[PDB]
RNA sequence: UGGUAUGUUC
RNA sequence: AUACUUACCUUAAGAUAUCAGAGGAAAGUCCUACUGAUCAAACAUGCGCUUCCAAUAGUAGAAGGACGUUAAGCAUUUAUCAUUGAACUAUAAUUGUUCAUUGAAGUCAUUGAUGCAAACUCCUUGGUCACACACACAUACGGCGCGGAAGGCGUG
């Protein structure tokens, strides 16, 4: 059985499993948080978001993250 | 359909109890869906099918609170196609009765004994034969689970 | 070499082009085909590049600059249009415009004969 | 409104296309494609130095100018004078227009005016 | 090339013998991780205090957008023709000229000849019933006959057959034209 | 639509399955093989001349040619050159398919032979020869050829063939 | 448009270079038409630290995806 | 369970902070209206190239591709 | 268009392609797509700073390709012919 | 109005496409540029190569490409300690839309 | 009302 | 070749120069082997248009190559990281130096690479055309032989 990546992002939403989002480099932060809703374009909204430099980084509350930047969504 | 971004939106829009939900897709394979690709397609499935209901149903089976009248609904679907194609394979056996040919029930169509194993393997890997095979062993498995 | 003022990339089939890419590399070859995305097909295109060591002789100040240019030979390549930056024309085609016309009329004759034959053969 | 249909109207005028390298292309403009593929003819590619001594310039675009084949071998600055350049559209950053042309004749979209009269 | 992953036989696949392998040259661009446009895009607000004031002292008034003027002119002339249409619709009961007897007997005919007569079209309606009144409409600015006329007959059944005949037969033969016919509809 | 300029035939709306089925078809594959055989034959045997730009011979040149002599030209007949050019083309073809394979004959008993020379057990192209075989859908050709296949395994040790010379070999 | 031809790489270990430097190796569980890929038990090869139980990679950032198994 | 397009429709005429991907520049301001491409129009906006606030900005149109994230501010 | 169809002609022949990262790959072309995704087999892989290795198969996303070098006989392929006439397609 | 905004564009009729373009320019984010086109006020545009232009918009477009008059380009160049402010005046200019980052309407 | 493909029979 | 068996398919829409004027089926639509103006294409056809077209009265030369030799040319510069033991200098946990041991990777090259420059050998290409072996020219130079190549412009 295959799990397409829409299904994996939707399982991250449905179980609220906390994700680390690797943005693409030369920015140099990562977003930790929980996925509340995701787009067709892989925009995601994050509740209780933290940004981390590359584990002392700032909190953001709830953000909309544009999917052009995202490199990995890992748990 | 056209641009890839438009194609995904349909899938995600489809990701996001029985009045508007088909049961045959939700139990197993919807037999509307299985030979819709080939020529023997009756047509499109008239009741709506979603992936979100399939994930909810896998959640409901995994928790263990299964409800078997749904499976009785699905068995009521299977019996039509089983009896119709069983009549039709007996029509095929009557045509074969009334250059060596044999009739294969498990596709419901003609084969020859003269042809070799790899061409016959090609025919055995078909939309019609595999839709039939999932249909039939699912039917016999539901019947033996009833008995 | 002089090129016609109204010569688009569809006219310049079989001319020898000079395609420039984003990484500073020049591809030189006979043009075979092109596409909507502007990705070429070049027949005998030879890649050239300026090495980083030779490069500071290009910077603004002898009379003439002499740049040893690292060239590789590749043949019948297709480029990708995303990388192409601009194209310039280096050399005219082998055949003259009149002689190119003669060849095209000949080829039209031979092709029409062959499909006439294939039709009358499928009839019998 | 697409301004590419504005830009196609020019068709015989000395422009200066400033590309994303930093290289600027001055020349008589022939056609413009619907993806902004300018074809200029009597062009003079040049790469402006940054007037501060220590700052270098684009180095890749120096290589690109020399490799066009038109750099004058005695020349001090990076200029390359070449008949017929053809420019893929995504490269253009801005197009310096001539002083003389009247915008209020050219910017009238005939098709927008057409539908707006029709409806 | 000891082996063939292609569909062709060996002799055909030897014909597609490639060139020798490409030589290696050291790169002159940026490695893929180091590629970026400009970061440290500086802020826009510093301009707004100082540089904008020089710009406003230098160019105080913008040039007029005369290209939008033509779109607005066709829009306002559409609105103007709507207002004139409102006036012309403003100027039946006060019509008077067609205010002869009741509209049950009154047939209209249209696209009949401007250069026709009263008596020949009246006889044309008299073909299908007795005539009580007939009236051509001529333009009140200048008396070109408008090609429309109202004929009230002595009976509405005869006028119904007249409208049927003289409209349904492709518009009755006019002096030089096709005269459709129907009821008054006023 | 899809049109195969090798086969010269239109087909209905191309789906990757239908098109991929066509490109491995048998009729298509013999016609494509013929096409490139003919084009390689042409770019060998194209017999076409360079332009000859003929310069006016100097007088100082033309004295020394007057000394030497006319030299006789040998020219064959029509039938003779027909036969001899058939023969020469045949010689170039069989000299092109000639390959030297002696060193595989000489090492035929050596201890690590199967792993290097069988070419189906090699470690670089061992998987590729396995993938190269065919679908092999007509087994009637396989039953028509009644040889034994006689494959060499990789598991051979030097215990088999202890004394190679006991009538097992033939001379070079 | 058209889904990539990775039906033969399913459930096999695979090494792909994200961006130009990172190299992630995992078991391929699913793919999309953008070449998004989700692989279980990922690890980032440099010592090499594991990512997580289930990751997705945006195929915008994948260059090449060679397979470290049978196929 | 809130998706991104309803999230942006919900933030209409509400204070929001958008940070561009470049310099960690951020614009904090009230959201007037948003596109299908998520182009952003901000009113009474202030500019933060670091934590440092440089100024106040009247109305800004922020182009769709540059924004890293959009957050709702306290 | 013609260039993508030329890449489809080269299936089963040794092609060499240079990616946008700088890497070079030379191997058989097993499968190619309309998007230019290519799958090379028995591939010799040269990294940008020059190290060479051997890969059994590789799938490169076709967005990353700079150029592809196909065999040299394919200039005689029939899709380059200008004057060409079709057999009147069927229903 | 709202329903044409929510619907996917491949379904919409041709007149609905033209209607949506007018609607998004009138009541939208690009409406900002439109007001400065009509009220004839200068805008400050910040480009991707770290140049800032001050200009008036003569026309604009779906991709945010815009024809500008009285363009003034401001930029700064730095090596080490050293920094120079360079400024240039151009009369009429086309600006391709992909370079812009932020567009500000001057009060 | 079709196309390509496959293999059998003669 | 026929025939039969299966297996795989059986679709993005729309358009064909523009502007103005007259006519036909108050607003717009459609059309006119209608009429103006602009544009574009083909084909003829010209310009005192512009550039280029190789010795034989000689053994040459021009343009472009070499993935050619001299050639190991001449001048610079490169060839791992961690752990442990031993001697060792020392302001020093032993920073420096040498020898051995375990582990980790590791494109080949060092006759290489890079910088500079020269000679030589050889390939492809061309009107190797005709009349001439000539005292010209300030408005600086009869551009007043036949062709060919490539563009610029004009007319039909
Ligand atoms: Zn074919």
């Amino acid at each position: 059985a295959m799990v397409p990546p829409i299904n994996c992002i939707f399982n991250f939403l449905q179980q609220q499993t906390p994700v680390t989002i690797w943005l693409f480099e030369q920015i140099g932060i990562r977003i930790k948080g929980k996925i509340v809703g995701f787009d067709e374009f892989m925009n995601v909204v994050i509740d209780e978001a933290v940004e981390i430099p590359v584990e002392k980084g700032t909190p953001l509350g709830k953000i909309l993250l544009k999917g052009d930047n995202i490199t990995l969504i890992t748990s | 359909m056209s641009t890839p971004a438009a194609e995904q939106r349909k899938l995600v829009e489809q990701l996001m109890h029985d009045p508007k939900i088909c049961k045959s897709y939700l139990v197993g394979e919807c037999p509307y869906d299985l030979f819709q690709g080939t020529k023997q397609s009756l047509g499109k499935c008239p009741q709506m099918h979603l992936t979100k209901h399939k994930i909810q149903y896998e959640r409901e089976v995994k928790q263990g609170k299964t409800f078997p009248e749904f499976e009785r609904e699905y068995l009521a679907i299977l019996s039509r196609f089983v009896n119709e194609c069983n009549g039709q394979i007996s029509v095929a056996l009557q045509n074969l009765k009334h250059q060596k040919l044999q009739v294969c029930e498990v596709c419901g169509a003609y084969l020859s004994r003269l042809d070799t194993d790899r061409r016959l393997a090609d025919h055995f890997l078909g939309k019609i034969h595999l839709g039939y095979v999932k249909m039939r062993e699912d039917y016999d498995r539901l019947m033996k689970n009833n008995r | 070499i002089q090129v016609a003022h109204s010569s688009r990339l569809a006219n310049l089939i079989d001319y020898k082009l000079r395609v420039l890419t984003q990484d500073g590399r020049v591809y030189i070859g006979q043009l075979m085909a092109f596409d909507k995305h502007m990705n070429l097909v070049l027949n005998e295109c030879i890649e050239e590049r300026v090495p980083k060591t030779q490069l500071d002789k290009l910077r603004p100040r002898g009379t003439t600059l002499n740049i040893k240019v690292e060239k590789r030979v590749l043949g019948l390549t297709i480029l990708r249009g995303e990388q192409i930056l601009s194209t310039v024309v280096e050399d005219k085609p082998l055949l003259s415009k009149k002689e190119r016309l003669v060849r095209d009329k000949k080829e039209k004759k031979q092709a029409q004969k062959q499909t006439k034959l294939r039709k009358e053969k499928e009839k019998k | 409104m697409k301004l590419v249909n504005f830009l196609k109207k020019l068709r015989n005028e000395q422009v200066t296309i400033e590309l994303k390298n930093g290289t600027t292309v001055w020349g008589t403009l022939q056609s413009v494609s619907p993806q902004m593929n300018a074809i200029l003819t009597d062009v003079k590619l040049t790469l402006p130095q940054p007037r501060l001594n220590k700052l270098n310039s684009n180095g890749i675009a120096m290589a690109s100018l020399y490799l066009t084949g038109g750099q004058q071998p005695t020349a001090s600055d990076n200029i390359a004078s070449l008949q017929y350049i053809n420019i893929r559209g995504n490269t253009i950053r801005q197009i310096i227009l001539p002083d003389s042309l009247n915008l209020d004749s050219l910017l009238v979209d005939q098709k927008q005016l057409n539908s707006l009269r029709r409806s | 090339m000891n082996y063939n992953l292609s569909k062709y036989p060996d002799d055909v696949s030897r014909l597609f013998k490639p060139r020798p392998p490409l030589s290696y040259k050291r790169p002159t661009d940026y490695p893929y991780a180091k590629r970026q446009t400009n970061p440290n895009i500086t802020g826009v607000a510093n301009l707004l205090s100082t540089s904008l004031k020089h710009y406003m002292e230098e160019f105080p008034e913008g040039s007029p957008n005369n290209h939008l003027q033509r779109y607005e002119d066709i829009k306002l002339s559409k609105i103007k023709n709507a207002q004139l249409l409102d006036r012309r619709l403003q100027n039946p009961n006060v019509d008077p000229h067609i205010k002869d007897t009741d509209p049950y007997r009154t047939i209209f005919i249209g696209r009949l000849p401007y250069d026709l007569d009263e008596i020949e079209l009246q006889k044309y309606f008299v073909k299908f019933g007795e005539i009580e009144k007939i009236r051509i409409v001529k333009d009140k600015i200048t008396q070109k006959s408008k090609g429309y006329a109202f004929i009230v007959f002595k009976d509405p059944i005869s006028s119904k057959m007249a409208f049927k005949e003289i409209g349904v037969h492709r518009g009755i033969q006019i002096k030089d034209r096709i005269c459709i016919v129907d009821i008054e509809r006023g | 639509r899809y049109y195969c300029e090798y086969c010269h035939s239109y087909l209905t709306h191309d789906t990757l399955s239908v098109r991929k089925s066509h490109l491995v078809g048998k009729n298509h594959l013999r016609i494509t093989a013929d096409y490139y055989r003919n084009k390689a034959r042409d770019i060998i045997n194209k017999h076409n001349h360079k332009r000859r730009h003929i310069g006016k011979r100097g007088r100082k040149e033309r004295e020394n040619s007057s000394q030497n002599e006319t030299l006789k030209v040998t020219c064959l007949s029509n039938k003779e050159k027909r036969h001899i050019m058939h023969v020469k083309k045949m010689n170039q073809k069989e000299l092109a398919q000639t390959s030297i394979d002696t060193l595989k004959l000489l090492y035929d008993g050596s201890p690590g032979y199967s792993k290097v020379f069988v070419d189906a057990n090699r470690f670089d192209i061992g998987d590729l020869v396995k993938a190269s075989k065919l679908p092999q859908r007509a087994n009637e050709k396989s039953a028509h050829h009644s040889f034994k296949q006689t494959s060499r395994s990789r598991d051979e040790t030097c215990e088999s063939n202890p004394f190679p010379r006991l009538n097992n070999p033939k001379k070079l | 448009v058209s889904t990539p031809e990775l039906k033969k790489y399913m459930d096999k270990k695979i090494l792909l270079n994200i961006n130009g430097s990172r190299k992630v190796a995992g078991i391929l569980r699913g793919y999309d038409i953008f070449l998004n890929v989700v692989l279980d038990d990922a690890m980032e090869i440099n010592n090499n630290h594991q990512l997580g139980l289930q990751t997705v990679i945006r195929g915008n950032s994948i260059i090449s995806l060679e397979a470290l198994d049978a196929i | 369970p809130v998706n991104p397009k309803p999230f942006l429709k919900g933030l209409v005429n509400h204070r929001v902070g958008v940070k561009l991907k470049f310099n960690s520049t951020e614009y904090r301001g009230t959201l007037v209206s948003t596109d299908n491409y998520f182009n952003l129009q901000l009113n009474e906006a202030e500019e933060f190239v670091a934590g440092v606030s440089h100024g106040t900005l009247g109305e800004i149109f922020i182009r769709c591709n540059n924004v890293l994230y959009i957050r709702e501010l306290p | 268009g013609i260039p993508v169809k030329l890449l489809n002609e080269a299936q089963g022949h040794i092609v060499s392609l240079e990616l946008t990262t700088g890497a070079t790959y030379r191997g058989k072309l097993v499968e190619s797509e309309d998007s230019m995704n290519v799958q090379l087999r028995d591939v010799i892989a040269t990294e940008p700073q020059g190290a060479v290795t051997h890969m059994d198969q590789i799938f490169v996303r076709g967005s990353q390709i700079k150029f592809i070098v196909v065999p040299d006989l394919l200039k005689n392929a029939p899709l380059f012919k200008k004057n060409s006439s079709r057999p009147m397609p069927p229903i | 109005s709202s329903q044409i905004i929510d619907r996917p564009k491949h379904e919409l009729s041709r007149a609905e496409l033209e209607e949506l373009e007018e609607f998004e320019f009138k009541h939208g984010p690009m409406s900002l540029i439109n007001d400065a086109m009509v009220t004839r006020t200068p805008v400050i545009i910040s480009l991707r190569n770290n140049h800032k232009i001050i200009a008036r918009v003569k026309a604009f477009d779906r991709h945010c490409n815009m024809v500008l008059e009285n363009v003034k380009e401001l930029w700064t160049e730095k090596k080490g300690k050293n920094v120079i402010n360079r400024e240039r005046f151009i009369s009429k200019l086309f600006l391709r839309g992909d370079s812009v980052i932020v567009v500000l309407k001057t009060p």
